[PDB]
RNA sequence: AAACUGCGAAUGGCUCAUUAAAUCAGUUAUGGUUCCUUUGGUCGCUCGUACUUGGAUAACUGUGGUAAUUCUAGAGCUAAUACAUGCCGACGGGCGCUGACCCCCUUCGCGGGGGGGAUGCGUGCAUUUAUCAGUGGUGACUCUAGAUAACCUCGGGCCGAUCGCACGCCGGCGGCGACGACCCAUUCGAACGUCUGCCCUAUCAACUUUCGAUGGUAGUCGCCGUGCCUACCAUGGUGACCACGGGUGACGGGGAAUCAGGGUUCGAUUCCGGAGAGGGAGCCUGAGAAACGGCUACCACAUCCAAGGAAGGCAGCAGGCGCGCAAAUU
RNA sequence: CUCUCGGCCGAAGCGUUUACUUUGAAAAAA
């Protein structure tokens, strides 16, 4: 029900979702509380982290992730995967002999946590280093901004 | 004979590797000894360092937690009923993590009559035998006659339990390893896990 | 390879052991123990090459096996056992004492100490935790875990050991203005007060550290023993007071000082 | 022969070697937590005191 | 002496066939894992025959087989720090659930509130699951500790049936060691990752995807993170910034030759890292090996033989043959 | 280059992001 799309059973594993509660409680509201929590080097947890309804264990900021190693950031290419986007990092690289440099890209495949809606390809999002989250993909975007062609 | 490594497998870009070296030790990977339901029988496996895994092949008991009333109980497993991976593993009744499976509901019958003395499960008829008389209609002391009333308002049951109750088998759902602890252990299936798993099997059909 | 080496080349030892080329293919191989071996000096180097005192590697077999030798008050039958920074070495046959400090060079030193002083030794903090029905524990780097320590003892600071018990008498305090001791790196050696200590969360800290010259120099934070609260130092200090010398007045110093002869 | 397994002077005297290092071992368990005890007192009631000055201020 | 037990034999030595984002170098990460040993911690923290337990087996004696092997069979004895089983003591209790009963206050009383309590149950530290609250920490834990309910594998998890030397103090109380030992830390590592980098070729321009290719969910396996693998899905992933394929008289670096400055070429070779023991493959043991001076096969060679069988692996040091322009002492 | 704190002097923030340059520390021995 606009979660469990799966075969199991969609469930933030930390928090327990079945208390017992009394008349004040079924009548008052049925409040989910949401396990969030904060990545250590100055990145805002969204409010959709902290709102959302998604449910991602490979999230930096609700799921079992944590950032640690080296913070990069990237274009956003293609977004045609379920969660996760291609990025290309440009660099030029120094021929010693002539002096010159050229350029130079290498792709990355990133995961994007649902809390990073209405994201359009070509546009500039940091990255964080986790642990292996597929065969591909080490790298989970940290924060989205707009390419300069917007409003 | 198996073997998980990473290098028997394509590049990124889709070129295959030749490999570096012939399969190293480190990189083994041993057969799925699946638990069936049958009287215990453990086999112990000699891992890296010296230590121990208990891959379990037939298991029979496992304690399970009713999280919303802090019961822990040691159960009967029955049957399984709904596996999310693969349901040719139902037909097998494979017991993996994260099988639903049918479990005994008379130990946390018990302790509830014992905690609240509401009659839990019973029939409209209500035939109550005089040994359990004593824990449903006890000679109460002067403050213990208000302590179980007390008890008595908050002991509701969501109605899809006691259905369960009715029948005297409970639904389940494994959360530790049988293949890799010999144990499965997990917690009785509550509110709206529940009503997700029971429309789940009743769709199967 | 298939399990751990058990051998050390001699071109791949620590430079600072001083082995000559022409000895032999095999350096000593540091004994598993307290200290990293990259950080420290066996047994045999300290009797045989620095002290003078055996000629051969069966002399110094010779020498702990009569059990003559008390490394941190505990008698050592291992020639390559591993000392390191702030070990002492009671030799009671002959009545020295040594400590095993870094000199200005990056190097150890044999620094003769007195047997007043030889009672206790600091330590530097590494890890503190909790644990076993809530009792805490202190690691430092010489593994030593001393359970129950003091509740203002945190990490990166200094504690001073008794020898004879194991138990800490009164430590010093991470701070700025404390008198401290670079061990490792290219200012190895080297003794100044602390003056900044910068932060790179998710990296590491940056120590910039002050002379008593005015020399000013920086360090990661793991190179940095506070060895005295203020400028006082709670231990003895080589002959060079860990002040290092440039070279054009290091050479001044030998031919104004071969002057003194005659 | 040497007779293996008997009661020798010597190994009655071994368990009762080991029979003192467990009275040792409980004897500075009760010791070193005491003078914990004793240390957590001050640093707890020093930090109290502490409270007083920048609660109040 | 022998033999049992323990430990090592996984290092060192040799060679360069593989291998082209692979190895490797610098840089980081394990907050995603194992670690014999060493060093420090811990090891009456558990409330429930011991002044010492049980059965074998070598060496040895004695009888044999086979042409033959570091081949072994049967019979008679005997040990353990091998293999096993297994208490007492601390031990008086304490803490949580229960809870007959008793007592106290107030109320005319009902009623309300507060103490003591016999009875039974479970109690440590590791294991596995679930729930609660928030001593010490990090840049950030689903961390470290705490509490509660249970579990705890007969192919069992710790809680010592062990040896030595000086000898004792008032039948008890002993001092130094040696072996052990679950767990934690450290040391020595290993493994798996991050970023950047390599020679020639387009008479190699599209590749990968039935048979995992890229990703999502649930698990299996594994020391652990991951298409590692399986089920169900999604249709993706790389490509003139040269992917993919082929080649290399390619193991990579530290380095070496030459050189005004720029460069060019070599680097099998004594140090670091990788790989491999005739070619592929599979295991046992162990902390560590897919080990070859270990085993089991197959393909290739090849030794003895009484023709039934038995044993092999010099890219260790010497030495021999072959090869070659080309390289030393059994 | 400035805002909320500690003893005028330190925290914390920056500013649009970089290339460049200079310093530092880390870079096995041979």
């Amino acid at each position: 029900a606009d979660i469990q799309t799966e075969r199991a059973y969609q469930k933030q594993p930390t928090i327990f979702q079945n208390k017992k509660r009394v008349l004040l409680g079924e009548t008052g509201k049925e409040k989910l509380p949401r396990y969030y929590k904060n990545i250590g080097l100055g990145f805002k947890t969204p409010k959709e982290a902290i709102e959302g309804t998604y449910i991602d264990k490979k999230c930096p900021f609700t799921g079992n992730v944590s950032i640690r190693g080296r913070i990069l950031s990237g274009v956003v290419t293609k977004m045609k995967m379920q969660r996760t986007i291609v990025i290309r990092r440009d660099y030029l690289h120094y021929i010693r002999k002539y002096n010159r440099f050229e350029k130079r890209h290498k792709n990355m495949s990133v995961h994007l946590s649902p809390c990073f809606r209405d994201v359009q390809i070509g546009d500039i999002v940091t990255v964080g280093e986790c642990r292996p989250l597929s065969k591909t993909v080490r790298f989970n975007v940290l924060k989205v901004t707009k390419a300069a062609g917007t409003k | 004979g198996i073997s998980r490594d990473n290098w028997h497998k394509r590049r990124k870009t889709g070129g295959k590797r030749k490999p570096y070296h012939k399969k190293r030790k480190y990189e083994l990977g041993r057969p799925a000894a699946n638990t069936k339901i049958g009287p215990r029988r453990i086999h112990t496996v000699r891992v890296r360092g010296g230590n121990k895994k208990y891959r379990a092949l037939r298991l029979d008991v496992g304690n399970f937690s009713w999280g919303s009333e802090c019961c822990t109980r040691k159960t009967r497993i029955i049957d399984v009923v709904y596996n999310a991976s693969n349901n040719e593993l139902v037909r097998t009744k494979t017991l993996v993590k994260n099988c639903i499976v049918l479990i005994d509901s008379t130990p946390y019958r018990q302790w509830y009559e014992s905690h609240y003395a509401l009659p839990l499960g019973r029939k409209k008829g209500a035939k109550l035998t005089p040994e359990e008389e004593e824990i449903l209609n006890k000679k109460r002391s002067k403050k213990i006659q208000k302590k179980y009333d007390e008890r008595k308002k908050n002991a509701k049951i969501s109605s899809l339990l006691e259905e369960q109750f009715q029948q005297g088998k409970l639904l389940a759902c494994i959360a530790s390893r049988p293949g890799q602890c010999g144990r499965a252990d997990g917690y009785v299936l509550e509110g709206k896990e529940l009503e997700f798993y029971l429309r789940k099997i009743k769709a199967r059909k | 390879a298939r399990g751990p080496k058990k051998h050390l080349k001699r071109v791949a030892a620590p430079k600072h052991w001083m082995l000559d080329k022409l000895t032999g293919v095999f350096a000593p191989r540091p004994s598993t123990g307290p200290h990293k071996l990259r950080e420290c000096l066996p047994l045999i180097i300290f009797l045989r090459n620095r002290l003078k005192y055996a000629l051969t590697g069966d002399e110094v077999k010779k020498i702990c096996m009569q059990r003559f030798i008390k490394i941190d008050g505990k008698v050592r039958t291992d020639i390559t056992y591993p000392a390191g920074f702030m070990d002492v070495i009671s030799i009671d046959k002959t009545g020295e004492n040594f400590r095993l400090i870094y000199d200005t060079k990056g190097r150890f030193a044999v620094h003769r100490i007195t047997p007043e002083e030889a009672k206790y030794k600091l330590c530097k903090v590494r890890k503190i935790f909790v644990g076993t029905k809530g009792i805490p524990h202190l690691v430092t780097h010489d593994a030593r875990t001393i359970r129950y320590p003091d509740p203002l003892i945190k990490v990166n600071d200094t504690i001073q050991i008794d020898l004879e018990t194991g138990k800490i008498t009164d430590f010093i305090k991470f701070d700025t203005g404390n008198l401290c001791m670079v061990t490792g790196g290219a200012n190895l050696g080297r003794i100044g007060v602390i003056t900044n200590r910068e932060r790179h969360p998710g990296s590491f800290d940056v120590v910039h550290v002050k002379d008593a010259n005015g020399n000013s120099f920086a360090t990661r934070l793991s190179n940095i023993f506070v060895i005295g609260k203020g400028n006082k130092p709670w231990i003895s200090l080589p002959r060079g007071k860990g002040i290092r010398l440039t070279i054009a007045e290091e050479r001044d110093k030998r031919l104004a000082a071969k002057q003194s002869s005659g | 022969p040497k007779i293996q397994r008997l009661v020798t002077p010597r190994v009655l005297q071994h368990k009762r070697r080991r029979i003192a290092l467990k009275k040792q071992r409980t004897k500075k368990n009760k010791e070193e937590a005491a003078e914990y005890a004793k240390l957590l007192a001050k640093r707890m009631k020093e930090a109290k005191e502490k409270r007083q000055e920048q609660i109040a201020k």
